[PDB]
C-alpha cells in the first residue's frame, strides 16, 4: 500500500519545508484578499499590494517552519529509536505545533494546545 | 489546431468572467456582466462542439441557453432596480445587513 | 411524426384496443367515470364559491373553480376510460362489451 | 483608454496567442514520451499486483 | 457557403474610411424612469419570439401539423404573458 | 479544588464550552454579509476541487498526506 | 455524435460507430467485450490516434532532415 | 492567424468589460465582445447563430443593460476600488485555471501538426451530400418543434416567468 | 396521437390551471367594479385545489405515466422512482400553500402572482424529477431557480427582501454558469447528452489510466452546481441570508421542495452515470464540512430563522453521507432522511408562521411560551427533540443510519464527527426548550393563536413525529422500492 517512494530523511525535510512554504503562500494570499483595505488606503493601490505580499511571505515562512520541523523531528525520532509507529510522529507534530505556533502566538498555553492538536491529528494517521 | 484555438477563445472569455467576479467587489453590476460573459463562453463551447462532432444537439441547447440568459438578465436587472430604489445607492455597504 | 404507444410496463388485463380513438374513449365513459367527473367538478365549484366570498367575487370565483374542476375531472375520467380500453386498469365491462360486439 | 492604448493591448494579445500556438505545438510533439511513460507506470502496477498475489 | 460574407467585411471597411474622411476634413480648415426598463423587457421577449419564428417559417413544409401546433402552444404561453402585461398597465405611457 | 473543580472542569465542561463558543463565534463571522465573500468562497471551493481531485498526480513527489492535514489544523492558530 | 442528426442534414459522421457500440453493449454483460467498438466511436469523435500517427510521421521527417 | 486576431480583440474587449471605471463603457465593450463572437461563429459556418447573437445579445440584452445603467447615473466613488492588491490571487486562480483548462482537450483532441506536404489533395469529396444541402436555419428548424418540442415549451415557460417577475417587481402604475 | 400525451397529463393539467389562475387573478384584481379585491387567498385556495387534482391525476395513473416511453424517450423518463418523488413534491407544495393564508390576510400580502410563481416552480420541479438529459435537467433547474429569484424579492420595499433576491440572483446565476460549463465538457468529450448514452459511454472504465479529463471536469463542475443547490459547504453561504431575508412562506417552500427535486436529479445523474470514487468523495468531504459548519454556526445564532437555515445545512450533510456510501441501503436511507427532514421542517415552519403574526424574530422572544400557550410549547419542544435525533422520535431514524453507514463503509472519523456534531446540535436545540420552559423573563410576548390550517397540519405532523417508529413499514418498503427502481 505504501511501496511507491524513494525516501531520504534530509530530502523529506527539504520537500516538506518547500510544500509548507507553498501552502502558506496560498493561505496568506487568501487571507489578504478576504480582508478589506484600511480607510486611509482606499485611494492608493501600492500599500495594499505590499501588505498582501507581506502576509504571503509571513504565512509562507510559518507554514514552512511547521512543515519542515514536523517531519524533521519525525525522522530524528524514528532514526535514533528506529521503530516505525504512529508514536514516532506524534512527537514531531507536538514539537512543530508548540515551537512554531507558540513563537507566533507568544503564549505557552497556546503552544501546548497547538502541539496537542497536531499530536492527535498525526495520531489518527 | 482549429479546435484548440476556438476552445481557447471560449475559455479566455470564461476566465475573464471569473476574474471580473474576483476584481469587482464594490461593483455588483460588473459582476452580473461577468456572469453573462461566462454564459456566452459556455454557449460558444456548445456550438463549437456541435460542429466538431457533426451533431445537432449542441445547437438546440445553444438556442435554449440563449432564452435562459435573456430571462436571467431581465430578472437580475429588475432586482438591481428595486435594490437601488429602496436604498438610493448601489454601493455594496448598503446590501450587507443580513449576516452571521 | 413517427409515434409509438408502447408502454414500459405491459398491460396486465385483456387489451381491448391498443390506441383507442378520442371519441371512442369518451364514449366508453361509465357510470363510475361520470361520478368521478361530477364529484371533482362539484368540489371545485364549491371551493371557488367559498374562497370568493371575502374578495366579493363569489360568482366569478365559482366559474373559475368550475372550469378548473371540469378540465381536471374530464382528464381523470378520460385517464380511467383509456386505461381500461388499453388493459392497464381492470376492464371487466370493456371485455364483456368487446366479446359481444 | 486612449485608442493607441487599445491598439497596443491588442498587439500584446496577438503576441500572447501566437505564444499559445507554440505551446500547443510543444504539447503535440510530446505525446510519444507521455505514452511511453504511461506504458511503464501501468505495467509496473501490473508486475506489482501479480507479484503481491503470488503470496 | 460562407463565401458571400467577405464582401460585407470589405464594405464595412470602406464605409469606415468614408465616415472618417467626412468627419475629419472639417478638422483641417438622476431620474430613473421604470417605463424604459419595461419596454426593454417587452422588446426582449418579442425579440426571442421573432428569433424562434425564423427556423419555424423556413421549416414549416417539413414539420407539418405537429410543428405548427407546437409553435401555436408556444405563442399561446407568450400571449398569456402579453395579456398579463396589458392588464397591468405596462403598455400605457400616459 | 484541584481535580473536581480544577483540571476536570478545564478539561471538560468549562473548557469545552469556552472553546466551542469561540469556534462558533469565528464560524459565524465567516458569514460576513458581503456577496463578494460568498462568490469568493464558491470560487475557492471550485479551485480546491480542481486542484485536489485532478492536479494531485505529480504533487505526491513533493508532498505527503500527513503534512496536508497538519497544516489545515495548524491554520487555526493564526493571529 | 450519438443522436444521429448531422449538422448538414444527414446522418452524423460518428452515428454508425455509436450504434455499433450500443448494440454490442445491449447484450454483452461485460463492458470489456465492447472495448474495441467504444474506442472506434471515440476515435471518430476526436481523431486522436490518427493525428498522433501522422505527427509521428512528421516528427520522423523532421528528424531525418 | 485570423483566429488569433479575433481572440486578441475579444481578450482586450473583455478586459475592458471587467476593468472599465465607467459601467456605460463596460456595457459598450461587452457589445464589442459579442461582435467578435459573431465573427467566430461566421468562421464556423453557423450564420444563423452569428446573426442571432447580434439580434438578441446586442439588439435586445445589451440595450436593456444600457438603459438601466445609463438611467442609474452611477457615481465613480460608489464603485471604485484599487485592484493592484488582487494581482496575486488573480495570478494563482487564473494560472490554475489556465494550466488545467486551456489544455483539457490536448490529451483528448490532439492537434494535427502542419507538414511541408500538400495534404489538401487527400480531402475526399462525397457529392451525394451536396445535391440538396441544408442551411443552418432549416437544419435547426427540423428539430426544434417536433423531436425536441417539450424543451421549446419549457423555455416559453421561462420567458413567461421573466415577464411576470418584471411586472411584479418594478411596476408602479400612475 | 392524443393517447401519447397521457404520460404528461398531470403536467398539462397543472400548467393549464396555472394559466387559468393567472388570468382570473389579473382580470379581477384590476376591476374597479369589485374595488380591486385582494386575490392572494382566493387564488391560493384555487391553486391548492389545482395541486390536489394534479396529485390525484398522477397517483391514480401510475402505469399510464410510462405510456409511449420510446416516443417520449428523448424528452424525459418516467418510472417508479419519479412517480414517488413527484407525489412527495406535490404533497410538499400543497402543505406549504395551506400554510400561507394567514400571512396573506394579516400582513395584507395581496399579490396573487406569488401563488402563480409557486405553481410554475412546481411545474419546473416536476420536470426536474423526470429529467433524463443534461439539456432538460438544466432547463428545468433554470425555470425553478428563476421563480425562486422572483419570490425571494417579493417584499419589494423591504431592505431585507431586496438584499436576499440580489444575492440569490448573483450566486445562483454564477453556480448555474459553472454547471452549464460542465455539461459542455461532457458533451464535447462524449458527443452525448442523454443519460442512457452517458451511462453506456462511461461504465466499465472510470479512471482507467487514460482518463478523459474533459469528462472528469464536466462531472466536477456539474457536481459543484448540485452542491450549491443542496446548500452543501463550501457552496452554502447564500442559504442563510436568503432564508432570513425572504418572506417566511418563501423560506418554508425553499426549505423542502427544491431539495427533493435536486436529490432526484443527483441520483439519476451520478448513481446512474459512472465516474465512481471521486464523485462520492466529493460528497463525503462536503457532508463532513456541512455537518461541522452547520453545527457551529447554528450554535452561534440568536434568531429562529437563521438557526433553522443552519440546521438544514447540517442535515443535508447527514443525508449526503448516504449518497457517499453508494449502496442500496445508502440510497434508501437518503430517501428516508429526506422524507423525515421534510416533515419535520414543515412542522417547524408551521410553528414559525404561526408565531410570525406577533413578529417572532429572536430565540428569546419564545420566553415563557409554556405559560402563555403550553400545548404549543410542547409541540415545538417535540420538533426540537426530533431535530436533535432523540429516540423514539422520527429524527432518530436518520441519525441511526449515519452511524450505520459510518461503521458499514468503514469510516470512524465520520463516526467521530457525527458524535460531536450531534452533541452540538442537541445543545442548540434544547436551548429553545430551555427558553420556553425554564426562563422567567421580566417582559413576556403574548402570541395570537394560529389558524385552523396550521393547527391541523401541526397536529398531523406532530403525531407523525412522535409515532412513526411504531409503524415505519410503509416508508421503508417504498424507499427500498425507489432505490431498486433506480436501476431496475
Amino acid at each position: 500500500r505504501y511501496l511507491e517512494e524513494e525516501d531520504g530523511p534530509l530530502m523529506k525535510t527539504i520537500k516538506g519545508s518547500i510544500t509548507g512554504f507553498g501552502a502558506g503562500t496560498i493561505y496568506g494570499t487568501i487571507l489578504a484578499t478576504w480582508k478589506d483595505v484600511p480607510r486611509v488606503e482606499r485611494n492608493v493601490a501600492l500599500p495594499g499590494l505590499i501588505r498582501t505580499l507581506k502576509m504571503m511571505g509571513t504565512h509562507g515562512l510559518t507554514f514552512a517552519a511547521i512543515g519542515g520541523v514536523y517531519i524533521g523531528v519525525e525522522q530524528l525520532v524514528q532514526n535514533f529509536r528506529s521503530k516505525r509507529d504512529f508514536y514516532n510522529g506524534a512527537i514531531g507534530g507536538f514539537v512543530a505545533g508548540a515551537s512554531v505556533l507558540g513563537y507566533r502566538a507568544r503564549s505557552i498555553p497556546t503552544a501546548i494546545a497547538a502541539g496537542a492538536t497536531l499530536a492527535v491529528t498525526s495520531a489518527l494517521i | 489546431m482549429d479546435l484548440i484555438k476556438y476552445f481557447t477563445f471560449s475559455m479566455i472569455i470564461f476566465i475573464l468572467g471569473i476574474w471580473g467576479i474576483l476584481l469587482n467587489r464594490r461593483n455588483i453590476l460588473i459582476m452580473l456582466m461577468s456572469i453573462e460573459l461566462m454564459l456566452l463562453a459556455v454557449n460558444l463551447n456548445f456550438l463549437v462542439f456541435s460542429v466538431s462532432l457533426d451533431d445537432m444537439m449542441g445547437q438546440v441547447f445553444a438556442l435554449l441557453v440563449l432564452t435562459v440568459a435573456a430571462a436571467e438578465s431581465a430578472i437580475g436587472l429588475a432586482i438591481f432596480v428595486i435594490t437601488f430604489r429602496v436604498r438610493g445607492t448601489i454601493a455594496v455597504e448598503f446590501i450587507n445587513s443580513i449576516q452571521g | 411524426m413517427n409515434t409509438d404507444i408502447t408502454a414500459l410496463e405491459k398491460a396486465q388485463y385483456p387489451v381491448v384496443d391498443r390506441n383507442p380513438a378520442f371519441t371512442k374513449v369518451v364514449g366508453n365513459f361509465s357510470t363510475l367515470d361520470y361520478l368521478r367527473f361530477s364529484t371533482i367538478t362539484g368540489i371545485s365549484v364549491t371551493v371557488g364559491y367559498l374562497s370568493g366570498i371575502k374578495p366579493g367575487i363569489k360568482g366569478p370565483s365559482m366559474v373559475t373553480g368550475g372550469l378548473i374542476g371540469l378540465m381536471g375531472g374530464f382528464m381523470y375520467a378520460y385517464q380511467n376510460s383509456a386505461g381500461r380500453l388499453m388493459g392497464f386498469f381492470p376492464n371487466d365491462g370493456e371485455v364483456a362489451s368487446y366479446q359481444k360486439r | 483608454v486612449k485608442v493607441l492604448t487599445y491598439f497596443g493591448m491588442t498587439l500584446a494579445a496577438f503576441a500572447f496567442w501566437q505564444s499559445m500556438d507554440k505551446v500547443h505545438v510543444w504539447i503535440a510533439l510530446h505525446q510519444d514520451e507521455k505514452q511511453e511513460r504511461m506504458e511503464k507506470e501501468a505495467e509496473v502496477r501490473r508486475v506489482r499486483a501479480e507479484l503481491l498475489r503470488k503470496a | 457557403m460562407m463565401l458571400e460574407f467577405a464582401p460585407i467585411f470589405i464594405y464595412l471597411v470602406i464605409s469606415l474610411l468614408v465616415s472618417l474622411i467626412l468627419l475629419g476634413v472639417p478638422f483641417l480648415f438622476s431620474r430613473f424612469d421604470i417605463r424604459f426598463y419595461l419596454v426593454s423587457i417587452l422588446f426582449l421577449i418579442f425579440d426571442l419570439e421573432v428569433t424562434f419564428f425564423f427556423p419555424w417559417a423556413v421549416s414549416l413544409n417539413k414539420i407539418d401539423l405537429f410543428g405548427f401546433w407546437s409553435m401555436m402552444a408556444f405563442l399561446f404561453i407568450l400571449t398569456i404573458g402579453f395579456l398579463y402585461e396589458w392588464k397591468r398597465g405596462a403598455l400605457d405611457w400616459e | 479544588e484541584a481535580l473536581d473543580k480544577g483540571a476536570i472542569e478545564i478539561l471538560g465542561p468549562y473548557g469545552i464550552s469556552y472553546t466551542f463558543r469561540r469556534l462558533a463565534e469565528r464560524i459565524s463571522q465567516l458569514q460576513s454579509g458581503f456577496v463578494y465573500h460568498y462568490a469568493f468562497a464558491m470560487l475557492l471551493g471550485l479551485t480546491l476541487f480542481v486542484t485536489f481531485f485532478c492536479m494531485w498526480d505529480s504533487l505526491s513527489s513533493w508532498v505527503d498526506n500527513r503534512l496536508s492535514f497538519i497544516l489545515i489544523v495548524s491554520s487555526f492558530y493564526t493571529k | 455524435m450519438a443522436s444521429g442528426w448531422g449538422i448538414t442534414g444527414n446522418k452524423g459522421r460518428c452515428y454508425d460507430f455509436w450504434m455499433d457500440f450500443s448494440e454490442c453493449m445491449s447484450h454483452c454483460r461485460e463492458p470489456k467485450d465492447c472495448t474495441l467498438l467504444r474506442e472506434d466511436y471515440l476515435e471518430c469523435l476526436h481523431h486522436s490516434k490518427e493525428f498522433q500517427r501522422r505527427n509521428r510521421i512528421y516528427k520522423e521527417e523532421q528528424r531525418k532532415l | 492567424m485570423i483566429l488569433s486576431v479575433l481572440s486578441s480583440l475579444a481578450l482586450v474587449s473583455g478586459l475592458m468589460v471587467v476593468r472599465a471605471k465607467n459601467p456605460v463603457h463596460s456595457v459598450l465593450f461587452f457589445i464589442l465582445v459579442f461582435c467578435d463572437t459573431s465573427g467566430l461563429l461566421l468562421l464556423l459556418g453557423l450564420d444563423f447563430f452569428a446573426m442571432i447573437f447580434l439580434v438578441v445579445y446586442i439588439g435586445a440584452i445589451a440595450v436593456l443593460f444600457l438603459f438601466v445603467v445609463m438611467m442609474f447615473h452611477i457615481q465613480i466613488a460608489e464603485i471604485h476600488e484599487e485592484v493592484l492588491r488582487y494581482l496575486p490571487v488573480s495570478g494563482i486562480i487564473g494560472l490554475i485555471f489556465w494550466w488545467e483548462m486551456f489544455f483539457i482537450l490536448d490529451n483528448e483532441s490532439i492537434p494535427l501538426l502542419p507538414t511541408q506536404r500538400n495534404t489538401t489533395s487527400l480531402r475526399y469529396t462525397v457529392y451525394a451530400g451536396k445535391v440538396r444541402s441544408w442551411t443552418n436555419l432549416e437544419t435547426l428548424g427540423n428539430l426544434l418543434y417536433t423531436y425536441y418540442f417539450v424543451w421549446f415549451l419549457v423555455s416559453s415557460l421561462i420567458l413567461l416567468v421573466a415577464m411576470i417577475g418584471a411586472i411584479v417587481l418594478t411596476m408602479h402604475r400612475t | 396521437m392524443f393517447n401519447l400525451f397521457l404520460a404528461v397529463f398531470p403536467e398539462i393539467f397543472i400548467i393549464n390551471a396555472t394559466f387559468i389562475l393567472l388570468i382570473h387573478g389579473v382580470v379581477f384584481s384590476t376591476s374597479k367594479k369589485y374595488d380591486y379585491p385582494p386575490l392572494a387567498s382566493n387564488v391560493g385556495w384555487l391553486g391548492l385545489l389545482s395541486v390536489l387534482i394534479t396529485l390525484l391525476l398522477l397517483a391514480a395513473g401510475a402505469p399510464l405515466l410510462t405510456i409511449a416511453h420510446l416516443f417520449w424517450n428523448n424528452l424525459f423518463r418516467r418510472d417508479n422512482f419519479t412517480y414517488f418523488c413527484q407525489i412527495f413534491l406535490l404533497l410538499s407544495t400543497a402543505g406549504t400553500i395551506s400554510m400561507c393564508f394567514d400571512f396573506f390576510d394579516q400582513e395584507r400580502f395581496d399579490a396573487f402572482e406569488f401563488i402563480v410563481l409557486i405553481l410554475l416552480s412546481t411545474c419546473g420541479m416536476l420536470f426536474m424529477i423526470s429529467a433524463y438529459d443534461l439539456i432538460a435537467m438544466y432547463l428545468a433547474i433554470e425555470l425553478q431557480s428563476l421563480c425562486f429569484y422572483v419570490i425571494a424579492a417579493s417584499k419589494r420595499k423591504s431592505e431585507f427582501s431586496t438584499e436576499a433576491g440580489l444575492k440569490y440572483l448573483i450566486l445562483g446565476a454564477f453556480s448555474s454558469g459553472i454547471l452549464l460549463f460542465g455539461c459542455s465538457m461532457i458533451y464535447g468529450s462524449t458527443g452525448a447528452t442523454h443519460f442512457d448514452q452517458l451511462a453506456k459511454i462511461l461504465t466499465g472504465y472510470e479512471i482507467t489510466g487514460a482518463r478523459s479529463s474533459g469528462i472528469f471536469m464536466g462531472i466536477l463542475f456539474i457536481a459543484v452546481g448540485f452542491l450549491f443547490k443542496i446548500t452543501a459547504v463550501p457552496f452554502h453561504m447564500w442559504a442563510p441570508d436568503i432564508y432570513e431575508g425572504s418572506p417566511t412562506p418563501v423560506t418554508a417552500f425553499l426549505s423542502i421542495a427544491p431539495k427533493i427535486s435536486i436529490f432526484a436529479n443527483i441520483l439519476r445523474v451520478f448513481i446512474y452515470g459512472s465516474y465512481g470514487a471521486t464523485l462520492q468523495q466529493i460528497f463525503f468531504f462536503c457532508s463532513i464540512a456541512s455537518m461541522i459548519l452547520g453545527a457551529l454556526a447554528a450554535m452561534a445564532q440568536t434568531k429562529v430563522k437563521r438557526l433553522l437555515a443552519y440546521s438544514s445545512i447540517g442535515h443535508v450533510g447527514y443525508i449526503c453521507i448516504g449518497f457517499s456510501c453508494g449502496t442500496i441501503e445508502g440510497i434508501q436511507s437518503l430517501l428516508i432522511g429526506i422524507f423525515i427532514y421534510a416533515l419535520m421542517t414543515m412542522d417547524a415552519f408551521a410553528i414559525v408562521l404561526a408565531l410570525r403574526q406577533t413578529r417572532v424574530k429572536y430565540i428569546a422572544d419564545l420566553g415563557a411560551l409554556a405559560k402563555t400557550n403550553p400545548i404549543l410549547a410542547i409541540t415545538f419542544s417535540i420538533t426540537m427533540f426530533s431535530y436533535a435525533g432523540i429516540p423514539p422520535l422520527a429524527g432518530f431514524c436518520s441519525k441511526f443510519y449515519l452511524f450505520f453507514a459510518a461503521l458499514g463503509c468503514g469510516a470512524y472519523f465520520l463516526a467521530l464527527v457525527g458524535v460531536v456534531t450531534s452533541v452540538i446540535g442537541c445543545f442548540y436545540y434544547i436551548r429553545l426548550v430551555k427558553r420556553m420552559f425554564f426562563d422567567t423573563p421580566r417582559t413576556w410576548i403574548l402570541y395570537e393563536p394560529m389558524d385552523r390550517n396550521k393547527s391541523l397540519l401541526l397536529a398531523m405532523t406532530s403525531f407523525f413525529i412522535t409515532l412513526f417508529l411504531l409503524y415505519p413499514s410503509p416508508l421503508f418498503s417504498v424507499t427500498h422500492q425507489m432505490a431498486l427502481s433506480l436501476y431496475l
